[PDB]
């Protein structure tokens, strides 16, 4: 509800099976993407095309 | 080039004038296949029927209007015509539209000319000299809210400033997302049950916002903007049947109900001249 | 964001499940990054919705 | 002489002088010769 | 002894023979071909089921009667349910295809009547309401049933007025589109080969139809005396050079 | 810095990475390949959907607990409903395929337990009734669910006794079949590549399963103190070099 | 210029998609490292993202 | 053609067409090869 270091953290629960960790659409100019450097630059242009690289680092 | 060759009497087993139209072809029959002709030359190239020529002259595509007046106490500039936008189109005034829709896909650069003239319908001491600002607002840019918003700074968005009475002219490359603009589209933006049919971004050419830069004088001044569009570097694919009924909407093919017969009825018989 | 032009979704699920060692407890987190591949194209510059102002700043 | 850098800014294009109606007037699969019978 | 008249088309595991053809049209004089790399954009390798999708599907038959106004099918819609063509369609994000269309109608040397068989690239229909009423999805996705131009206006559906091609243009000028006539006295089938025509290299098969096939009686059917007053018309269509790309979960579409 | 240990398998539009592998087995030292002409009999050209069928399908997960007896899946059955692989399956008369099987089970350095992962060509099951009672169809076509060897005898179903491999042979000798162990202390996945093994060049995919994949706990799962007493096991399988032939109407199979 | 090369099935000991972000690098991974791709060309130069262009209006 | 004497008076510069993200994307001291293990 207010910007926090915690919205960068995707939590994981021990022992859950089959279940879903997170979900998002890919509107790179809006939503989660919007404040990232990528999101932030994309917004200076009208059209984009290309591949995106999404990585997850485990802690 | 010969337009007709010389040809004389014929009594053959080779009849070029009998064909089968069911095949879908238009066989290239000439005067000399069925009468006796003399040589004549063409003297002509077909220059002025080139599609670049056909779509290449400026056509009026939009007339809007804005006014210069005291905005003091105006709660909605947009609504007072303190400033105005236009989402670019070529299908709102029908003259150019019928011409473009002779083709299915069209690709070209645009040259815009913008003429602005002022009117002072009620008592003024004079005619002021106003500068118009036309901003090109691509989809996703902040849109002006007041006639003097931060938006008008237009630090990343192309804008032209010219004087009322003058003309502004600049040219925009082909901004389509695909390889051509669709003059027609028998699709939807997604498989939704209620989404709009036919209207598509495939056609989208940007959008433009106009305002007067001048603050207000004692009288009010009406400025009317006319946008002209000229296609340059034209490429057109797949010819279609010309438009017969009147148009009702930007972007749909719809015609009006209880329209009138478009084929002229004979005053007389089939046999009449 | 535009419909016709939309790009998909990204989701993540447990394939088997997170397992913590003994003497350990609670949630673990993933950090996630985004960057563009060398593939990428951006065109037709415009103004960002990400910044605006109401009066000129001064010193 | 182009005074400007971008291609969109150049004047109108110059006549195709291409002209080939056969894609429209004779799109038949087996070639039809004028003078020969239409249907054999 | 080859005539323009007799023909055989074998595609996949299915063959068609006509003994009364009138040549065949190949739209814009181009034959279907796969998508070249130089024209490619999506980086995905595509899937080319070949013979399992490139065979002939015969849609259900229509009945030409003296009152018929004409019928209209959209592609790839008409095939949305045919065998593996259809599955592939709902399961990939993008697909592309050309077709061979074979329209059949035989009678006798005493009948008269003439149908126009035409393919219209990007046939955007008009709402009969006028103004800027849209034509809902379901209405432009009739499936194998196609649209029956002599059916009644419905709400959210297109206009079905024949002298206007369902779009504000005159029936008489449809001849600028690849087409062929079936004149009972000459002809008994019509065959058109359709190359893939679009402004993008590959597209969605469900949100956009890229051709409407239209069969329209123009010279009314006239049967011999005391003959039954009607003839069936059958449409058989075969996808050719089909490619699918961007496989996943399987689209869910309205209705 | 390549280890036997880390691996990546990319097949179609799907990729698997393991950081704790124990090499991989290729049945009988042969890698899946298409059907050569010299071996062909049916004259039909076959369909090779390629990347739309040769990708990785992850079946639903199992739960290894201290009481588990083992699970058994049959191929191509287990995949009868996965994406376009499955459609192709029901729609052609004949089909043929090899697979990459990747079984996954991770734990920690305090757990113990060891699973046997084995592929048995032509695993004909036994009826628990004895005599010459048959094993009904449905029972040998469990689909993605597979057979749970610790479930109860059912009527018309197979016997589920583990020391006998469901056929009158001893668990101990299953090691003569291509197999790999998952020993929590070593290993976290098992990968086996299966070439197509049959006495005919191509066969029906619905009346005959050509391998059973079997995962059997052998050294019981032992979790660290006050750990939850169970681990999930996941099976992901990818058809490879698949070919379908004799397309038609679409099989209807019991139940 | 190719935007993507053609690439097919992989079963290797060489995994380009596993990295250690703690190092501070962004490893140059491409679509063709993890799916099967077909050749496609760029058709584009990145002209309008040059800093001269970005700050030049 | 420059009509003016000073360099500041010339038009915009022309595309770097330089482009080398490695100072930003891979400033590591020991070179990392894609495909080889990150940490050995």
């Amino acid at each position: 509800t207010k910007d926090e270091v915690n919205s960068y953290l995707i939590p994981l629960n021990a022992n859950r099976q089959n279940e879903q960790v997170f979900g998002t659409n890919l509107f790179i100019g809006d939503g989660v993407f919007k404040t990232t450097l990528l999101g932030e630059i994309v917004q200076y242009y009208t059209h984009w095309s290309g591949s995106l690289r999404f990585s997850l680092m485990y802690t | 080039t010969v337009a007709s060759i010389s040809s004389g009497p014929k009594h053959t087993q080779k009849v070029p004038i009998l064909t089968a139209n069911e095949t879908g072809a238009t066989m290239p029959v000439l005067p000399s296949d069925s009468i006796e002709t003399r040589t004549t030359y063409m003297h002509f190239n077909g220059s002025e029927t080139d599609v670049e020529c056909f779509l290449g002259r400026a056509a009026c595509v939009h007339v809007t209007e804005i006014q210069n007046k005291d905005a003091t106490g105006i709660d909605n500039h947009r609504e007072a015509k303190l400033f105005n936008d236009w989402k670019i189109n070529l299908s709102s005034l029908v003259q150019l539209r019928k011409k473009l829709e002779l083709f299915t896909y069209v690709r070209f650069d645009s040259e815009y000319t913008i003429l602005a003239t002022a009117s002072q319908p009620d008592s003024a001491n004079y005619s002021s000299n106003l500068v118009v600002q036309a901003m090109y607002v691509p989809p996703g840019a902040p849109n002006p809210k007041e006639w003097d918003d931060y938006t008008w700074q237009s630090a990343s968005n192309p804008s032209v400033f010219f004087k009322v009475g003058d003309t502004s002219r600049f040219s925009v490359p082909y901004v389509g997302l695909a390889s051509a603009y669709n003059c027609f589209y028998d699709g939807y933006s997604h498989d939704d049950a209620e989404t709009q049919y036919g209207i598509t971004v495939l056609n989208h050419m940007g959008g433009m916002a106009f305002r007067i830069v001048n603050e207000h004088d004692e009288h009010k001044t009406l400025v009317k903007i006319r946008v002209y569009h000229r296609a340059k570097h034209v490429e057109a694919w797949i010819p279609r049947a010309p438009r017969a009924l009147p148009y009702t909407s930007i972007g749909r093919t719809n015609y009006p109900k209880n329209t009138e017969p478009v084929i002229k009825k004979r005053k007389g018989d089939i046999k009449s001249y | 964001p535009d419909t016709y032009t939309s790009a998909g979704f990204l989701s993540c699920w447990y394939q088997t499940s997170l397992i913590l060692p003994p003497e350990t407890t609670g949630q673990v987190y993933l950090l996630s990054f985004i960057s563009a591949c060398p593939d990428f194209k951006l065109r037709l510059m415009k103004d960002t919705q990400t910044i605006s102002q109401t009066v000129a700043l001064t010193e | 002489i182009n005074y400007y850098k971008d291609a969109a800014s150049t004047s109108s294009a110059g006549q195709s002088l291409s002209m080939d109606p056969s894609k429209f007037t004779e799109p038949v699969k087996d070639l039809m010769l004028k003078g020969a019978p239409a249907l054999n | 002894g080859y005539s323009d008249r007799v023909q055989q088309i074998t595609l996949g595991n299915s063959t068609i023979t006509t003994q009364e053809a009138a040549n065949a049209v190949v739209c814009y004089a181009e034959w279907p071909e796969y998508l070249p790399d130089v024209d490619a954009s999506d980086v995905n390798k595509t899937s080319k089921p070949d013979t399992s999708v490139c065979r002939f599907y015969t849609l259900d038959s229509k009945t030409w009667t003296t009152g018929s106004k004409g019928w209209c099918w959209k592609l790839p819609d008409a095939l949305k349910d045919m065998g593996v063509f259809g599955q592939n369609m709902f399961f990939h994000s993008l697909g592309r295809s050309g077709y061979t269309v074979h329209v059949q109608c035989n009678a006798t040397k005493f009948h008269s009547g003439c149908l126009l068989v035409v393919v219209i690239p990007e046939h955007q229909l008009a709402s009969h309401e006028g103004g800027n009423v849209s034509v809902k999805y379901t209405f432009t996705h009739p499936g194998e049933r196609g649209i029956d131009l002599s059916s009644a206006n419905e709400v959210g559906g297109p206009v079905k007025d024949v002298l206007y091609n369902m779009n504000g243009t005159l029936l008489g000028n449809l001849l600028i589109f690849p087409h062929q006539f079936i004149n009972l006295r000459t002809n008994n089938t019509a065959t058109i080969v359709i190359p893939y025509i679009n402004s993008v290299p590959i597209d969605s098969m469900t949100r956009h139809n890229n051709v409407s096939l239209m069969v329209i009686p123009i010279a009314p059917l006239t049967v011999p005396t005391g003959a039954t007053p009607s003839l069936p018309i059958t449409v058989t269509i075969a996808p050719m050079c089909t490619e699918f790309s961007g496989i996943r979960s399987k689209s869910i579409v309205p209705q």
